[PDB]
């Protein structure tokens, strides 16, 4: 902790390279695409939701299905599969009380067995070879949270959604790390509420400037402005919730002014 | 997989593991196995494994028993760790005559503090810092081990399981079930340990939640607003709380000197946030002078 903060993000800034996934993987995945991948994680948002699980969790998930999808070749009928594995590993990772193996079972409505999703499981760690502690786009935003001058609940709320909808859209955001589209997002959370620009103190800590961020920010930006269009809507749904301030209807900037 | 391994003698056992004295027929190392029962009708892979297995594969260091492989089976879990002759406590009870020398008091800690700040660096909590976790070899190197109730954390920490540290070595904050702890939890453990380690009889030594709570109170006293800003609005703090004095930290742990006295207070501070932190206390004049004396078995 706070004797410890700048230990951890650099410990963590080493870890994100480590835990990448590889950038073109769904152009070898002969069966599946970016297209079905967002399908399955929009529904382990409403799995999120219907749980109360941590977002973190959430952000584990997709970092396990990316990186096992990275070296496994998949059928589309084996997707959402992969997923509750995922998803379980995630839960007995990361929350105090994780959801049971029935529930995970139930949750995909008698589409595969508790010994598939077991199998799975045993697989998955397998392929990760154990390594799940993997730094989030989460973990970085909470890091970064730190240094708002008055601390702005509406802020770091509308940063964690933006965070959250990368990690529907493979396409681009699979091409930055975590750090980085933490950077974006929470910049992106800062304008749109305060007017406010990434503080001066967070270039010290990460290195980097709005300079630095800016492709990761006009691809955040768009996805922001396209948000109730998306085929996908679980995230903004879960984000109208008084729980993360109803940022979800908040209005995203026309333009960032950069 | 085990064909290269061959079990000398069982160890020891946890919940769901049992830890074997092994050997490698052919580098010859001796390692130790600790056997994870698996059950496909049930609930899978525990999630106690999980962690300790993910978070034991990024805690590398020489005073943190090391995870040399994890060896699969659709049955069974087998991990590899690097043996160590015993634990602490069995070192303890077994110079319960004479006492341990000075100069290994400050060598072990001085050990424990540098894997601790290793720990807490790569964001692991520990959760169950008490001297039958802690192994020594004839080396005289003393390492953390069972990582069983560890997990990682996050920077400004959220609230995690409760349920947490054997009660002997459980910090007020948990005992007054604060929302959040973070690092200074294990703190508050190796303190009770390096008094233990003295005297070799546990600081603490509660029955209950509410036991423990009064015996840190009568040598500590009670802690008001000036010492731990905050106490009072803990969740399981009462105004009925008994108010004991302060006593005499010489009374504590009547053979420390005044530095190991100062580090000891250092580490049994109230407040979570000035509580020592296993990186400060290093830098302490207590260890000016530490050697890694290798003790005599
Ligand atoms: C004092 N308690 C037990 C003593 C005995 O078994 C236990 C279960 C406990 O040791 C921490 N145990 C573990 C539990 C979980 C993970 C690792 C270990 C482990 C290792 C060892 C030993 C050990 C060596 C000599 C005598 C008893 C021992 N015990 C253990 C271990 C070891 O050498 N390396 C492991 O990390």
């Amino acid at each position: 902790v706070p004797d410890y903060h700048e230990d951890i993000h650099t410990y963590l800034r080493e870890m994100e390279v480590k835990c990448k996934p590889k950038v073109g993987y769904m152009k070898k995945q002969p069966d599946i695409t970016n297209s079905m991948r967002a399908i399955l994680v929009d529904w382990l948002v409403e799995v999120g939701e219907e749980y109360k699980l941590q977002n973190e969790t959430l952000h584990l998930a997709v970092n396990y299905i990316d990186r096992f999808l990275s070296s496994m070749s998949v059928l589309r009928g084996k997707l959402q599969l992969v997923g509750t594995a995922a998803m379980l590993l995630a839960s007995k990772f990361e929350e105090i009380y994780p959801p049971e193996v029935a529930e995970f079972v139930y949750i995909t409505d008698d589409t595969y067995t508790k010994k598939q999703v077991l199998r799975m499981e045993h697989l998955v760690l397998k392929v990760l070879t154990f390594d799940l502690a993997a730094p989030t786009v989460n973990q970085f935003l909470t890091q970064y949270f730190l240094h708002q001058q008055p601390a702005n609940c509406k802020v770091e709320s509308l940063a964690m959604f933006l965070g959250e909808l990368s990690l529907i859209d493979a396409d681009p955001y699979l091409k930055y790390l975590p750090s980085v589209i933490a950077g974006a997002a929470f910049h992106l959370a800062l304008y749109t509420v305060t007017g406010q620009s990434w503080p001066e103190s967070l270039i010290r800590k990460t290195g980097y400037t709005l300079e630095s961020l800016k492709p990761c920010l006009m691809d955040l930006h768009q996805t922001y402005l396209k948000a109730p269009q998306h085929a996908q809507q679980s995230i903004r749904e879960k984000y109208k919730n008084s729980k993360y301030h109803g940022v979800s209807l908040l209005n995203p900037p026309e333009t960032l002014n950069l | 997989s085990m064909e290269n391994f061959q079990k000398v003698e069982k160890i020891g056992e946890g919940t769901y593991g049992v830890v074997y004295k092994a050997r490698n027929k052919l580098t010859g190392e001796v390692v130790a196995l600790k056997k994870i029962r698996l059950d496909t009708e049930t609930e899978g892979v525990p999630s106690t494994a999980i962690r300790e297995i993910s978070l034991l594969k990024e805690l590398n260091h020489p005073n943190i028993v090391k995870l040399l492989d994890v060896i699969h089976t659709e049955n069974k879990l087998y991990l590899v760790f690097e043996f160590l002759h015993q634990d602490l406590k069995k070192f303890m009870d077994a110079s319960a005559l004479t006492g341990i020398p000075l100069p290994l008091i400050k060598s072990y800690l001085f050990q424990l503090l540098q894997g601790l700040a290793f720990c807490h660096s790569h964001r692991v909590l520990h959760r169950d810092l008490k001297p039958q976790n802690l192994l020594i070899n004839t080396e005289g190197a003393i390492k953390l081990a069972d990582f069983g109730l560890a997990r990682a954390f996050g920077v400004p920490v959220r609230t995690y399981t409760h349920e947490v540290v054997t009660l002997w070595y459980r910090a007020p904050e948990i005992l007054l079930g604060c929302k959040y702890y973070s690092t200074a939890v294990d703190i508050w453990s190796l303190g009770c340990i390096f008094a233990e380690m003295v005297t070799r009889r546990a600081l603490f030594p509660g029955d209950s939640e509410i036991d423990q709570l009064f015996r840190i109170f009568r040598t500590l006293g009670t802690p008001d607003e000036v010492v731990w800003p905050g106490v009072t609005s803990m969740p399981d703090y009462k105004p009925s709380f008994p108010k004991w004095a302060r006593q005499d930290f010489s009374k504590v742990v009547p053979p420390l000197d005044e530095d190991g006295r100062s580090l000891l207070s250092q580490m049994l501070h109230y407040d979570p946030n000035k509580r020592i932190s296993a990186k400060a206390a290093l830098a302490h004049p207590f260890f000016q002078d530490v050697t890694k004396p290798v003790p005599h078995l």
